[PDB]
């Protein structure tokens, strides 16, 4: 499922999952979602083009199941637009 | 609004072990990723070792892999660091790190994307 969208970027994350390295960042659109990539800078105004995942794990704390949605950017792309 | 504190440091022969461990209090539900570091005098801080909020990834640098394991305990609020086989190299004072970047599974790698220090510990390691 794929989705379009624009806003802020209020945090970046180079991470590392699953033998890959990352790069995430926290799009404020006030909601936030993060971008999974697999120039943007904090504070740049972006567009995003990726598929939106639900990305559901279950809790340590709790075990209950909620979603940690991203979206999915490998086809995708996120460009400076500010 | 955040405090970090470690203990478990002190001096132990080459080929001995320490378990290290930090305790995060304060906004809790705030932190992520949790990491520990290492600085050496006159030498940059560099990462040991990370782990990500639910603790399913684990990062290392490459001269502590099969040495030194990190977990955490998120019903405690805290993160310990295992280490064996010990050597000279390994001396510094040893620090916890927490991460704000809100994500469960993937764990931070950037030294300075980490935002709460704690105070640091002493680790020697005699020859
Ligand atoms: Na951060």
């Amino acid at each position: 499922s794929n989705a379009l969208m624009i806003g802020r970027i209020a945090d970046v994350q180079h991470g590392f999952l699953g033998a890959m390295t990352v790069t995430q960042y926290v799009l404020e659109v006030k909601e936030f979602i993060v971008i999974r990539c697999m120039q943007v800078k904090l504070g740049s105004r972006v567009l995003v083009q990726g598929t939106l995942r639900m990305n559901r794990h279950v809790d340590d704390v709790s075990k209950r199941l909620h979603a940690y949605p991203f979206i999915q950017v490998v086809l995708g792309y996120v460009k400076v637009v500010g | 609004q955040v405090q970090l504190q470690e203990s478990g440091g002190g001096l132990v022969q080459a080929g001995g072990s320490l378990r290290l461990s930090c305790a995060a209090s304060g906004r809790t539900s705030s932190l992520y990723s949790m990491g520990w570091f290492r600085q050496a005098p006159g030498k940059e801080r560099e990462f040991v070792a990370a782990i990500s909020r639910n603790g399913a990834n684990t990062y290392y640098t490459d001269s502590v892999k099969g040495r030194f394991t990190i977990s955490r305990d998120n019903a405690k609020n805290t993160v310990e660091l295992q280490m064996n086989s010990l050597k000279p190299e390994d001396t510094a004072v040893y620090y916890c790190a927490a991460d704000r970047f809100p994500t469960m599974e993937v764990v931070t790698i950037m030294t300075n994307e980490y935002d709460y220090w704690g105070q640091g510990t002493q680790v020697t390691v005699s020859s």
